């Protein structure tokens, strides 16, 4: 047997990636729930979201092409 | 099946205030389905946020649609990728009038390339290609509704990815050569996730390998489908409790660098390695270390040796195996034998690392993933 040897490239990097590798996404649906505020509001939610920065958050998904933007909106 | 919806001024800065003080750099996908009579992009509701979000100071990216292969599909309009360039070449010129005229934009959230999606994807850069900053497309291995519990630990389900992955490549260097490759949005499997899988210890298999694999196949960021929400595949529940998935991430996040290398077993499927040069912002470690990461899929533990010159070196074990008795299913996961959980509402645990004897083989238990941290390996290309 169960003993295997590794190889290792080490002479230069083969790419670079972002310091944002590893993003998160929010799907644009989640604006259609009555407690949006409540939910990205949570100081718990934000302190796990902390822990991934750097990171991009993409707020998109299906929704993304049924949404409107209303500037008079209660 | 899906209706028009609007959202408020509130709404908008929720989302930004939650992204800002989250430190965290906001993408905001705008609706590309408000037409005109000659089927082009009628731009002036778009105006209106780009106008507000101006006006409140916000530092914003942007995209166009989402998924257009499935458009006919979902809204019975039928937007080819030679049109929707010439829409992305409409944004771009709103943006470079607005208060951020450097506004990054990015495009056009394709699926995975498959015939249809491919010939889309390839008249959109023909045209578009100009204006956008990356190529976003996004990735699903499995339909949630009939995958099972075996696809999620089957690495010839994980192979499938590459060909995607070399798919997009395909046609990205036929068009644009160089231009920048994003996973727009992707994780485990599609509707929603897996039921009682895309949720637990087993979905982090399918994880950790689309990492590497993206890292070392040349995809510059990958986004995550879904931090939180109502899917299964989210990394944070309904409760505010991070899965097994969160705490891989956030072990991702501190240990793995930019710097991508490479690593391989001799006689090479269910035994899959990674190499970088370790996260330099982390404190404990040094310019030149390393950063393995391992995803073992056989049914017993595998003993993994390191080569001259990083065999006598100062090894750091992080290992993730889940707190029973749920096994792969489980929804808690044990950091060498420690449950991570949060400290309290405000603080994340210390990640403690365990050291390994100088110079021992690298224990990998079944159905299991792990980094080690190869210290003072002096790689020159690290530094
Ligand atoms: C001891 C034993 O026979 N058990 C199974 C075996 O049937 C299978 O072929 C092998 C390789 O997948 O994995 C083992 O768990
Ligand atoms: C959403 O509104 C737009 C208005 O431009 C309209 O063209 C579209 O058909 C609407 N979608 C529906 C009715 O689902
Ligand atoms: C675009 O949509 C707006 C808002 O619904 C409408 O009033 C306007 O006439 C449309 N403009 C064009 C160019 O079709
Ligand atoms: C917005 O944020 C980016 C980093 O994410 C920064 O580099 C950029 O300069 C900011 N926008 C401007 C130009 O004000
Ligand atoms: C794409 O659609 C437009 C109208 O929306 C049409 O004028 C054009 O011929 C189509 N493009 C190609 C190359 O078929
Ligand atoms: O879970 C899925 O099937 C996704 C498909 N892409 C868009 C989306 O993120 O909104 C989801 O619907
Ligand atoms: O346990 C064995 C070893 O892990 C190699 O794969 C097949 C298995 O039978
Ligand atoms: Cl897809
Ligand atoms: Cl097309
Ligand atoms: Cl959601």
């Amino acid at each position: 047997q169960d003993v295997v040897d590794l190889d290792f490239f080490t002479q230069e990097p083969l790419h670079l990636v972002s310091p944002s590798f590893l993003s998160v996404t929010i799907d644009a649906n989640l604006a259609t729930d009555p407690r949006f505020l409540i939910l990205l509001g949570s100081p718990k939610l934000r302190t796990l979201a902390r822990g991934l920065s750097p990171a991009y958050l993409r707020f998109g998904g299906t929704k993304t092409d049924f949404l409107i933007f209303d500037p008079k909106k209660e | 099946k899906f209706k028009n919806s609007t959202y408020s001024r509130s709404s908008v800065d929720v989302l930004y205030t939650f992204a800002n003080c989250s430190g965290l750099d906001l993408i905001f996908g705008l609706n590309a389905l408000l037409r005109t009579a000659d089927l082009q992009w009628n731009s002036s509701n778009a105006q209106l946020l780009l106008d507000y979000c101006s006006s409140k100071g916000y530092n914003i990216s942007w995209e166009l649609g989402n998924e257009p292969n499935s458009f006919l599909k979902k809204a019975d309009i039928f937007i080819n990728g030679s049109q929707l360039g010439e829409d992305f070449i409409q944004l771009h010129k709103l943006l470079r009038k607005s208060t951020f005229k450097n506004a990054k934009l990015y495009g056009p959230d394709v699926g995975q390339p498959r015939r249809k999606t491919a010939k889309m994807l390839k008249s959109f850069l023909k045209a578009g290609g100009e204006v956008i900053d990356s190529v976003t497309w996004h990735h699903y291995y499995l339909n949630g509704r009939t995958a099972t519990r075996e696809d999620f630990l089957n690495p010839d389900v994980l192979d499938i990815f590459i060909s995607s992955v070399q798919k997009v490549f395909q046609v990205v260097e036929s068009t644009r050569p160089g231009k920048k490759v994003w996973l727009g949005e992707t994780s485990s499997a599609y509707g929603g996730g897996a039921p009682l899988l895309s949720d637990t210890f087993a979905a982090g298999f399918m994880w950790l390998d689309k990492l590497g694999l993206s890292a070392r196949m040349g995809i510059e960021v990958v986004m995550r489908q879904v931090f939180f929400g109502a899917g299964n595949y989210h990394l944070v529940d309904e409760n505010f409790d991070p899965l097994p998935d969160y705490w891989l991430s956030l072990l991702f996040k501190k240990l793995v660098g930019t710097k991508v290398l490479m690593a391989s077993v001799q006689g090479s499927r269910k035994l899959r390695v990674y190499l970088h040069c370790t996260n330099t912002d982390n404190p404990r470690y040094k310019e030149g270390d390393l950063t393995l990461y391992a995803i073992n899929l056989h049914n017993v533990t595998k003993y993994l040796r390191l080569p001259y010159p990083f065999s006598n070196k100062q090894v750091d074990k992080y290992l993730l195996r889940p707190l029973g008795p749920h096994g792969l299913l489980s929804k808690s996961v044990q950091l060498n034998g420690l449950t991570l959980k949060m400290v309290d509402d405000q603080t994340l645990p210390p990640l403690m690392e365990k050291p390994l004897r100088p110079g021992s083989s690298l224990g990998l238990p079944a159905f299991s993933y792990s980094f080690f941290v190869i210290r003072n390996a002096k790689v020159a290309a690290c530094i």
